[PDB]
């Protein structure tokens, strides 16, 4: 088990997407045209998780490039690391999908599909162990929402045995499109409950108030959130990009991250949080990971418990004082770590420090706090569908109310469920 | 002699495995290429250390060894390491996929496709043996491959090779060096499993043999290869009557006559003493009743038990350097009078000393210290079921709210074997308890 | 406190000291390792079952 | 900031102990099933040592020493008497007590039984010191405090528990006169408050009548046995090198005869304080044995002697 398949779905997906492969080209030291001019050999040992090596020595991404319309991907082509890409990996249909989930899991997006599984398949054939698929979507959009979600129940079909995780940005009305927006989202969710390992909740609520509050934009735009996505994105992907004597694939990391199959929505968080001179001690960086300011889903961890605790620590540090500062935290707020799951927070460090930063910290964890998440989500589903409204626009593209009803109620019920372990 | 074939299953039973075949060969002369010049009789032999390695016409001296893991990079650093021409690559076998920290996908799911292969390249090397004695396994209680495929090796072993000896060596799980949260389910469901089919099992806590290398060693924050290495010397100290001269513990059926009675309670604490710090400028060295009496200090135990409260079924003592059998026999009576050495009415209050005058060897740029003189106690006492209560606990929390169970059941595996362990767990608790009070 | 039994040799010696007196067969195995795998197909086709159901779904809505 | 958990709802000490850590603004309290503790206020049965001292960066103390039960049933006590040599079966501060399982007077116990005719079997105490005006028996309860480091603190304040009854040599069966325990009590305060006098007026008393001391007559001698009896057991015990530290308060029941000579009667392993001394010994719990380990941001008497042979 060592590569992983990557396909960014949607403007969102391609966006943040785009953003995943310029930080990590950087840290693996490979330039807009793919040749490798680096320094350190631990920048290659690893680099076939994510890139496929081509003739002349070239690194090609392990990417697919999805969306129902050309103009996000001709952006991405014309971008900075634009050239990098596969060409026959820019799959992409011309009409749209106008932020409809209907248009992209079943008209629109149907008529495309089955062209994107051939260049997963194609990509997942040439790989000696395939580990598992990671997916960049929104899920207030059409494409990345409706048709993200419908890739990842065909690869199920296809890759039963292989990990599915996601990076799935979520909807809120600070940062907001279309009203539509809690439809499209309520939508996938069920579907990402049922067909996903893990998903990473980015809310778009969190990442304006660490734009705005903590970070002192007062206009903030995508590449501002997207320039917070990226960091958390590295982060989380260190630990299967370098060593450093950690034995894990994503399975394993699934089975200790994942205690119940349907609670597998984590909350995602970064430090320091930047858009610096003074590098930060390992206090800090462990205050401020766990601070709820620092969290990219906009919930309070205070408000629930802690199920599993992921923390990976970046750059030249003291072990001992990253084993002495995650064990003063725990130890003093114990009231928020479930007692059934004994040691349930676990800690990784890497030498190598991400661009700009002298070390950092990327905080994933499974909290039954997310609940408010998708809380938040079924009261602005609920207020627009008590009376049917915007309906229409669904069903003309052959939907049922049946399908909404019970969309709402299987989130209803992951709330419900987040709220058995809190109490327990 | 009768030989012994060493298994190495899973990450810790690989990287323990090279510690311990390093220090092996340093012991015997023998050299990463394989020649033992000391060796005079080329081609074959029926000596101490032939029990552990056969020979080739050529002069080389080969492990009795198979190294098992499902996936590839731990045997790989075997293959590229000091040690590659020692082994034959039919000796190190490895699959693509690991076992993910789970019992399940070990035991039942991976375990099947890679279990007679195995046993095949086992058959290779005890079709080698002039009179097999049996097996050492080294494993961990905590990971996938540790925990799931040992345990259907141990009973396929039973099968195929009915009349011979088993033996572990069980790394038990400690979470201040673990990443892997369901520990306690693999550590409980191989117990079980593997109980039956395990004549003798050093059990060696990962926490111990942490703070013992923080304590004495100086070390801040110990590695695997600092804990390694370490280990290696304990396994050497409990194989040194097998490889070398000498009367006591000379087969694999005399640890168990000598340290288990009770075939079920087949757990001895291993104790160690002295470790010492390289790093160390002066260093007072340390006399006969002073490493005999750190034999019962908790600090230098294999597992962080209290031997105080609880009972001896058997000891053992095994040293290796100056050491002669008056200067025991007056440690022993002080430390009789003094410590709290209570043993179970139906066995003789005694213990049985071997003594081997070459002194310990350390591996060169190593943590140890040479010493003139060194002990491991191994002492069957029901205090080590402390352990057991322990991964029990976390086991009971885990399993009240089916935590991470869906993960075994979904390779295959059925919700009653979890219960059915912790019950046979349950009554393994309740033996140690109406032996020891 | 008696020493008995010692036997000493030129790498070393041995004596003990008294201070007081006083498994399922090859057929049952690939048994159980097939039956689990007959648990693992059958919730394998469960799941190609379920999913089965949501393509003739996504037909019907198109439809 | 501290932790700790409450596993004895029943100890009357320890919830003053609970109470007094609350009341500081450093000590949080945990539920009784959370692993992540630095004090454990443990239950009297089958308390968990054995998952003591494995949690990763806390140091773990306990308000129980692990063995000590051997020094507080009746039955390991007498079996530790004869059996260690430093105490020996011709141990002066003992009564003549004899083991056989389920002035020629003993009493039974383990329902109370004294007589000729008839668990174990203990001496009965025939002239006993008797208090005047009343002609009445008594017991003195001392408390003993040991810490981590097995400094054995004696405290101060003890009580003697006084019958209210005239003691009678003839009549056994009555047992208000012979069993001078708190309970069987409740003449209920007739000479003192709750058949508890202090050391203050029992020092008092010995002089006016007696022309001696507490100090002198009665203390020294308490003192010698409660140091003989736990240093005989420091071996078993001692947490002293051990990966999870103990200590733990004793009750210590005392009997003075006609001639001034003090015997052992029972030790108590959880015991109970007296209603007016709780405030004062429990604050001391805090500050030698818990305080000690745990620093924030003298009441006892070590007992201590050395002498060379
Ligand atoms: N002493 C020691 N313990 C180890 C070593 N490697 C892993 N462990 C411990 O073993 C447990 C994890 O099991 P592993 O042996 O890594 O897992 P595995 O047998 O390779 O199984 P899978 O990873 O599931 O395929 C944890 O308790 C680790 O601390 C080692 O080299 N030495
Ligand atoms: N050998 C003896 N001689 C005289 N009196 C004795 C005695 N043994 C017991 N007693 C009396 O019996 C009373 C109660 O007995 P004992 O002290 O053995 O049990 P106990 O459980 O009530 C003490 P506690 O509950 O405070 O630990 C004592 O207060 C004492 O006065
Ligand atoms: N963080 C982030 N969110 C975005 C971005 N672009 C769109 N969104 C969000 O995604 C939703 C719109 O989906 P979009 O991806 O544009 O539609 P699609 O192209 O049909 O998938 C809205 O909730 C937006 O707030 C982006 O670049 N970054
Ligand atoms: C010990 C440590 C810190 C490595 C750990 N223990 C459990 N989880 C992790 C970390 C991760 N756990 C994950 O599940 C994880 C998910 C991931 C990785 C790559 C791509 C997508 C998701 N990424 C991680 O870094
Ligand atoms: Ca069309
Ligand atoms: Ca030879
Ligand atoms: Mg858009
Ligand atoms: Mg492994």
């Amino acid at each position: 088990m060592r590569e992983i398949v990557h396909i960014q779905a949607g403007q969102c997906g391609n966006q943040i997407g785009a953003k995943f492969w310029e930080v990590i080209s950087d840290e693996h030291g490979i330039d807009p045209t793919g040749s490798y001019h680096g320094d350190s050999d631990l920048q290659l040992e690893r680099i076939n998780v994510y890139y496929n090596e081509a003739t002349g020595n070239k690194y090609v991404p392990r990417a697919i490039l999805v969306d129902l319309e050309p103009g996000t991907m001709d952006s991405v082509r014309s971008g900075p690391f634009g050239q990098i890409f596969r060409p026959d990996n820019f799959v992409f249909g011309q009409s749209g999908a106008g932020n409809n989930w209907a248009k992209g899991h079943y008209t629109e997006g149907a008529e495309l599909v089955d062209s994107v599984l051939d260049v997963v398949r194609k990509e997942s054939e040439s790989c000696d162990c395939l580990q598992g698929f990671q997916l960049t979507h929104s899920l207030g959009g059409g494409t990345g929402s409706g048709m993200g979600t419908l890739l990842i129940s065909k690869i199920r079909e296809e890759y039963p045995d292989r990990i599915m995780n996601t990076f799935s940005v979520m909807p809120s009305p600070k940062v907001s499109d279309t009203v539509v927006e809690p439809y499209n989202a309520t939508l996938s969710v069920h579907q990402l409950v049922e067909n996903t390992d893990e998903t990473y909740c980015i809310d778009n609520e969190a990442l304006y108030d660490i734009c705005f509050r903590t970070l002192k934009l007062t206009t903030p735009t995508y590449g501002d959130l997207n320039h917070l996505v990226s960091a958390t994105m590295s982060g989380v992907t260190t630990c299967l990009r370098f060593p450093g004597q950690l034995n894990a694939d994503l399975r394993k990391l699934a089975v200790n991250m994942v205690p119940f199959p349907r609670l597998h929505f984590f909350m995602p968080g970064f430090a320091p949080l930047t858009s610096q001179y003074r590098a930060l001690t390992v206090p800090e960086l462990t205050q401020q990971m766990f601070d709820s300011k620092n969290m990219m889903a906009a919930c309070d961890p205070r408000h629930g418990r802690y199920l599993t605790v992921a923390a990976i620590f970046r750059g030249r540090m003291s072990m001992k004082e990253v084993d002495e500062q995650m064990l003063n935290v725990q130890n003093k707020n114990s009231s928020y770590f479930v007692e059934w799951i004994p040691n349930n927070v676990k800690t990784a460090v890497c030498d190598i420090p991400p661009r700009g930063l002298k070390m950092s910290a990327t905080f994933i964890g499974n909290s039954t706090a997310i609940q408010e998440l998708f809380k938040r989500i079924s009261e602005q589903f609920t207020a627009m569908f008590r009376r049917k409204a915007f309906l229409h626009w669904y069903t003309g593209e052959g939907m049922d109310e049946m399908e909404f009803t019970e969309a709402e109620s299987n989130m209803n019920d992951l709330v419900s469920e987040y709220q058995q372990y809190q109490d327990a | 002699m009768r030989e012994c074939i060493s298994i190495h299953v899973g990450q810790a039973g690989v990287q323990i495995g090279n510690a311990c075949w390093e220090l092996y060969c340093l012991e015997h002369g023998i050299q990463p290429d394989g020649q033992m010049p000391s060796d005079k009789t080329i081609g074959g032999g029926d000596d101490s250390f032939n029990t552990f390695f056969s020979e080739t016409g050529a002069g080389k001296h080969v492990p009795r060894a198979v190294f098992v893991d499902l996936e590839p990079t731990v045997i790989d650093e075997v293959r590229t390491g000091t040690y590659r021409q020692l082994f034959h690559p039919e000796q190190l076998i490895t699959g693509k996929e690991d076992a993910a920290n789970n019992y399940a996908r070990g035991h039942y799911t991976i375990g099947k496709e890679i279990i007679d292969l195995v046993l095949d390249r086992i058959r290779k090397l005890a079709d080698q043996c002039t009179g097999l004695q049996g097996f050492l396994v080294f494993h961990s209680f905590g990971g996938g491959t540790g925990s799931g495929f040992t345990s259907l090796l141990m009973e396929r072993l039973s099968v195929d090779y009915g009349k011979k000896s088993k033996l572990e060596f069980s790394i038990y799980p400690a979470p201040q060096v673990s990443t892997a949260v369901v520990e306690p389910y693999n550590s409980i469901l191989t117990t079980h499993t593997t109980l039956e089919h395990s004549d003798c099992a050093f059990m060696v806590d990962n926490e111990a043999i942490y703070d013992i290398c923080r304590r004495n060693l100086d070390i801040e924050r110990p590695t695997y290869t600092n804990l390694n290495r370490l280990i290696s010397q304990i396994v050497s100290s409990i194989t040194a009557s097998l490889r070398f001269d000498g009367a006591l513990n000379v087969d694999l059926t005399e640890f168990q006559t000598n340290l288990v009675p009770y075939p079920r309670i087949h757990f001895p604490l291993a104790t160690y003493a002295p470790v010492i710090s390289a790093e160390k400028a002066y260093h007072e060295q340390l006399s006969v009743a002073e490493i005999t009496n750190a034999c019962f200090e908790p600090a230098n135990q294999m597992v962080k038990c209290d031997p105080r409260h609880g009972k001896y079924m058997a000891c053992c003592l095994l040293y290796r350097g100056d050491v002669v059998p008056k200067d025991v026999n007056a440690a022993i009576a002080t430390i009789k009078t003094k410590r709290s050495i209570q043993f179970v009415d139906w066995c003789p209050t005694g213990f049985k000393v071997g003594i081997n005058y070459q002194p310990p060897t350390v591996v060169p740029g190593g943590d140890l210290a040479k010493v003139q003189r060194a002990v491991c106690m191994l002492s069957n006492t029901t205090a080590i079921a402390e352990a057991w209560a322990r991964l029990d606990h976390k086991f009971d929390l885990m399993y009240a709210k089916r935590a991470f169970v869906h993960w075994y059941v979904g390779e295959g595996m059925e919700e009653g074997e979890f219960s059915e362990a912790r019950e046979d767990m349950a009554a393994l608790e309740k033996d140690y308890e109406e032996v020891g009070v | 406190m008696e020493v008995i039994e010692l036997n000493k040799c030129t790498s070393g010696q041995s004596f003990e000291v008294i201070l007081k007196p006083p498994d399922p067969s090859l057929e049952e195995i690939q048994k159980k390792l097939e039956a689990a795998e007959e648990r693992r197909k059958y919730q394998e086709a469960e799941l190609l079952k379920h999913l089965a159901e949501k393509r003739e779904h996504e037909r019907e809505v198109i439809q | 900031m501290y932790t700790f958990v409450v596993r004895d709802e029943n100890s009357s000490v320890y919830a003053e102990v609970s109470r007094l850590l609350l009341a500081t603004g450093q000590w949080k309290r945990l539920r009784k099933d959370n692993p992540r503790f630095n004090l454990m206020l443990g239950e009297r049965n089958r308390l968990p040592f054995g998952r003591l001292g494995h949690e990763p960066g806390l140091v773990q103390l306990v308000n129980y020493y692990r063995g000590a039960d051997k020094l507080c049933r009746k039955a390991s006590l007498v079996k530790l008497i004869k059996t260690s040599p430093e105490l020996s079966e011709s141990c002066t501060w003992f009564p003549e007590s004899y083991v056989i399982y389920p002035g020629n007077v003993w009493i039974a116990k383990s329902g109370i039984l004294i007589s000729s005719e008839a668990h174990v079997i203990q001496k009965y105490l025939e002239k006993p010191l008797l208090l005047e005006p009343g002609h009445r028996k008594f017991d003195i309860r001392s408390w003993v405090l040991v810490d981590h480091l097995y400094n054995i603190y004696l405290y101060r304040e003890g009580v003697l528990r006084t019958s209210s009854e005239p003691y009678n040599s003839a009549n056994f069966q009555d047992k208000t006169c012979h069993l001078t325990n708190h309970c069987i009590q409740k003449n209920y305060g007739r000479y003192e408050e709750g058949n508890e006098m202090f050391f203050e007026e029992f020092n008092q008393y010995l002089m006016d009548a007696l022309n001696t001391t507490l100090e002198n007559s009665i203390l020294l001698q308490i003192k010698h046995i409660i140091r003989s009896c736990l240093m005989c057991i420091e071996p078993a015990i001692s947490t002293k090198h051990l990966h999870y530290q103990s200590f733990q308060l004793f009750g210590f029941d005392f009997m003075v005869d006609e001639e001034l000579k003090v015997w052992l009667i029972e030790v108590n392993g959880a015991p109970a304080c007296a209603q007016k001394l709780y405030a004062e010994l429990c604050q001391g719990i805090v500050d030698v044995a818990i305080s000690s380990v745990f620093p924030l941001a003298s009441i006892f008497i070590k007992l201590h002697h050395h002498h060379h042979h």
